[PDB]
């Protein structure tokens, strides 16, 4: 099959939640970060990065968000640094009463188990027969009869 | 009460109106059903009242029109619906084009008191036709002409004149 | 127009002479009535989740929890957990 | 002989779907399934009005009864309608009407020709049979006296005029007592009208069995369309709703097929009824066991719900 | 009509889905294409039954009205019958009474 | 001229199922569909007599 274009989204998920990339899941990443609708067409690529991207003192470079007020729409990036407000107390950009900081950091060390292993999740998105399609593998061509 | 709305009652969903139930029910009863596997009675858990559920959006839309080479005027037939409570066309709700029949009400057509031979039937004795500044008229379909013949003890009629008629059956 | 509603059902642009069936009435709902029982108490889920010692496989602890309002926000909004497997009910629809 | 049936129409939206947005979006993938089933029930309802036109009205001309009634020393008032009532009904058809006995996307179509106008077709064609003779349907109506009708209605079966004119006082004991046994039999028992009662009962058992297919689960877990969408997964709810739409359209294909077989059985009975209005009522036949048993004299039609009652 | 399947083309299901997954979706299309043929067996045979009773009425009026003299009323036409003239027609017959 | 035909009757349980307990429990989910088939072959057999 030959398709038009592809959107490759490269991100790192800790090793417990890497099974959660499917249409119709529920989780931390599967609700408030990355959703797949039921009409999605593509492939999910994973690889073991624990020999490379880990660190002895912990990986503080990659960060993630556990909090959103509602369900996020899919194929959308949330860049908002705004503090989640649970009550009627205003947060004013800092933590306080009914104010929690939404952005957390990963647990990555090589000496731990399976769920602390970093995995590199690359999800291809295929758009098939919606357009003229220039992208497929090395198929040959013959003369017209 | 008395509005067509969406329902969420204890996880169950539906659409209808809420009327007062006069039937004697069990005090331990959560809900009850119908002739199918469908509902009628629910129980409000906060304050105890049992209300009937009658569903909405009933009745059909029928149109009465001539051909496109004659006129674009369309009479609209409402089907089986009581018309005292009343498609995207709201212009015929002003009134005075409405005539109440047994089958429904007909809007966009003027009722006449004469009796003719029509073309497009409606139902329940009332028919319709496009006649004469021309519009759609509605009336009761005629039985034909009236013949009153006086009969007595001794009279006879003998025909003196003949014709040859040719009829075609297919 | 009901002239244009004749052509949509019959799939023809030339309307002949006669009475034609078209459609049915659609009454759109406006509001929504949601009636749930009011309980001020919450479900005791943090006692059975966060406890220090649990039971065994051959004899387990079956905890019946009733007459309260369930808090799913440790299950749904957060996941510091391991296995999520749901079968009959979708896990987003548990609060409904 | 029964003539017409009960005209029905089935909505595709209300019977298949529970007015949910998921069931209406999956119905458009199925397309023209209930478009043809709406069209096939439309073509039944055109032909039910054509069965009343070929039977009840033979001619377009209306004849009426003179108010001074002496016809042959007979009592004709049981088949003639009552002018004192606001409804036009005879004495026999008062007994004939009384012995013959919702939403969810079913409906009941009303008929075109009303039962008041069937009796106006009945009293017009009884006005031509009693007074005008046999010539009202073959052309313009003559004026034939009633003593001159039955002399030539005896002439077709081989009887001359010697029998009628001598015995004419003795026929009034025979004819008026025989028609009085018809009025007493139809008032006592409803079993003679039970052929017309089955036409109500075949339509009543067809509608009541069609609404009992909703409680059957059709292989799905729940038969409620709102309970699939509020519980199961959205890949799972596309399977279980489409098992119910496949199951309810097979019950709808069963219903429209059985109405077309009963439309063909009521077409051949109405063509038998339109023949006996043209032969037995509008003329004299030499046939055996068509216009009644033995020799034919004359035939009197009467109005009936969903049919016609002949008096031979 | 897509019959509940994703694509209504049999070549599109064979070029995309798994061989377990293509045998579900093609069998949804064949069951939709059987029921479209079973309405064709149903509706045309009823119209074959309605054309059987009309041709038996048409073969009666050739035997009665055309080939003989009938005394019937409103069978051979309105009024007293004399003779009848058949004429040929596409998918039918035209009588001149 | 032919008059009558051969009167037949089809059972619901014996043709569909192989007299197994799993097939008879799943037959009741379809409901009244076998009620219509038994009334149809009876109404042929009344009219053949």
């Amino acid at each position: 099959l030959c398709f038009t274009n592809v959107y490759a989204d490269s991100f790192v998920i800790r090793g417990d939640e890497v099974r959660q990339i499917a249409p119709g899941q529920t989780g931390n990443i599967a609700d408030y970060n990355y959703k797949l609708p039921d009409d999605f067409t593509g492939c999910v690529i994973a690889w073991n990065s624990n020999k490379l991207d880990s660190k002895v003192s912990g990986n503080y470079n990659y960060l993630y968000r556990l909090f959103r007020k509602s369900n996020l729409k899919p194929f959308e990036r949330d860049i908002s640094t705004e503090i989640y407000q649970a009550g009627n107390k205003p947060c004013n950009g800092v933590a306080g009463f009914n104010c929690y900081f939404p952005l957390r950091s990963y647990s990555f060390r090589p000496t731990y188990g399976v769920g602390h292993q970093p995995y590199r999740v690359v999800v291809l998105s295929f758009e098939l027969l919606h357009a003229p399609a220039t992208v497929c593998g090395p198929k040959k061509s013959t003369n017209l009869v | 009460k008395n509005k067509c709305v969406n329902f969420n009652f204890n996880g169950l969903k539906g659409t209808g109106v809420l009327t007062e139930s006069n039937k004697k029910f069990l005090p331990f009863q959560q809900f009850g059903r119908d002739i199918a596997d469908t509902t009628d009675a629910v129980r409000d858990p906060q304050t105890l009242e049992i209300l009937d559920i009658t569903p909405c959006s009933f009745g059909g839309v029928s149109v009465i029109t001539p051909g496109t080479n004659t006129s674009n005027q369309v009479a609209v037939l409402y089907q089986g619906v009581n018309c005292t409570e009343v498609p995207t066309w709201r212009v015929y709700s002003t009134g005075s084009n409405v005539f109440q029949t047994r089958a429904g009400c007909l809007i966009g057509a003027e009722y006449v008191n004469n009796s003719y031979e029509c073309d497009i039937p409606i139902g329940a004795g009332i028919c319709a036709s496009y006649q004469t500044s021309q519009s759609i008229i509605a009336y009761t379909m005629s039985l034909g002409a009236e013949n009153s013949v006086a009969y007595s003890n001794n009279s006879i009629a003998i025909p003196t004149n003949f014709t040859i008629s040719v009829t075609t059956e297919i | 127009d009901p002239l244009s509603e004749t052509k949509c059902t019959l799939k023809s642009f030339t309307v002949e002479k006669g009475i034609y069936q078209t459609s049915n009435f659609r009454v759109q709902p406006t509001e929504s009535i949601v009636r749930f029982p009011n309980i001020t108490n919450l479900c005791p889920f943090d006692e059975v989740f966060n406890a220090t010692r649990f039971a065994s496989v051959y004899a387990w602890n079956r905890k019946r929890i009733s007459n309260c309002v369930a808090d799913y926000s440790v299950l749904y909004n957060l996941a510091p957990f391991f296995t999520f497997k749901c079968y009959g009910v979708s896990p987003t629809k548990l609060n409904d | 002989l029964p003539v017409s049936m009960t005209k029905t129409s089935v909505d595709c939206t209300m019977y298949i779907c529970g007015d949910s947005t998921e069931c209406s979006n999956l119905l458009l993938q199925y397309g023209s399934f209930c478009t043809q089933l709406k069209r096939a029930l439309t073509g039944i309802a055109v032909e039910q009005d054509k069965n009343t036109q070929e039977v009840f009205a033979q001619v377009k001309q209306i004849y009426k009864t003179p108010p001074i009634k002496y016809f042959g020393g007979f009592n004709f008032s049981q088949i003639l309608p009552d002018p004192s009532k606001p409804s036009k009904r005879s004495f026999i058809e008062d007994l004939l009407f009384n012995k013959v006995t919702k939403f969810k996307g079913l409906t009941v179509l009303p008929p075109l020709l009303t039962d008041e106008m069937i009796a106006q077709y009945t009293s017009a064609l009884l006005a031509g049979t009693i007074t005008s003779g046999w010539t009202f349907g073959a052309g313009a109506a003559l004026q034939i006296p009633f003593a001159m009708q039955m002399a030539y209605r005896f002439n077709g079966i081989g009887v001359t005029q010697n029998v009628l004119y001598e015995n004419q006082k003795l026929i009034a004991n025979q004819f008026n007592s025989a028609i009085g046994k018809i009025q007493d039999s139809l008032s006592s028992t409803a079993s003679a009208l039970g052929k017309l009662q089955d036409v109500v009962n075949h339509n009543a058992q067809a509608l009541n069995t069609l609404v009992k297919q909703l409680s059957s689960k059709f292989g799905a877990i729940s038969s409620v369309l709102n309970d699939i969408f509020s519980r199961l997964d959205p890949p799972e709810a596309e399977v279980q709703i489409d098992r119910l739409i496949t199951g309810r359209l097979q019950s709808l294909q069963t219903y429209v097929t059985q109405q077309l077989i009963r439309a063909a059985e009521i077409r051949a009975s109405a063509n038998l009824a339109a023949t006996k209005m043209s032969e037995c009522v509008l003329g004299q036949s030499k046939r055996v066991d068509f216009c009644g048993k033995g020799y034919h004299l004359m035939s009197f039609p009467q109005s009936a719900p969903h049919g016609v009652v002949f008096l031979h």
